[PDB]
């Protein structure tokens, strides 16, 4: 219930899905993880460190499987919209 | 574009005695298609657009 709540995804130049990055989100004062075979972004610290507005890495597709993002292979140009 | 997506849906229906006449609809490239209500405890809610109840309320606010 409480975890039914919006929450900001990033996008990218791939035409594809809008994913979550990692399979945690906050909303309606909670925190929440995103249900088992949620399109994700599995982001190391250090792409997360440079994440901007505009794709700059290969970003890690991934399934979240117990709050992990479990990385499939995929690689997207992903990017950050406020 | 917007990225503002919902990842879980409200299990049940909720009575419209229970809600704002807030209403937002997610991009049709979130992974699940939904529509966003406020509570009147101004709680945002994800709703499955393709149950009727949904359904219902959205006519219902535009009747208004």
């Amino acid at each position: 219930a409480r975890c039914a709540c919006p929450a900001r995804h990033l996008n990218n130049t791939n035409g594809t899905v809008l994913k979550l990055l990692g399979c945690h989100y906050f909303c309606n004062g909670t925190l929440c993880t995103a249900p088992d075979g949620y399109p994700c972004y599995n982001l190391t610290a250090q792409q997360v460190r440079t994440l901007t507005t505009y794709p700059n890495t290969s970003c890690a597709v991934g399934v979240c499987m117990k709050g992990t993002c479990v990385k499939n292979g995929t690689m997207e140009q992903c990017f950050k919209t406020p | 574009t917007s990225t503002t997506c919902c990842a879980r849906f409200i299990n049940k229906k909720i009575p419209k005695q229970r809600l704002e006449s807030y209403r937002r609809t997610t991009s049709s490239h979130c992974p699940r298609e939904a529509v966003i209500f406020k509570t009147k405890l101004d709680k945002e809610i994800c709703a499955d657009p393709t149950q009727k109840w949904v359904q219902d309320f959205m006519k219902h606010l535009d009747k208004k």
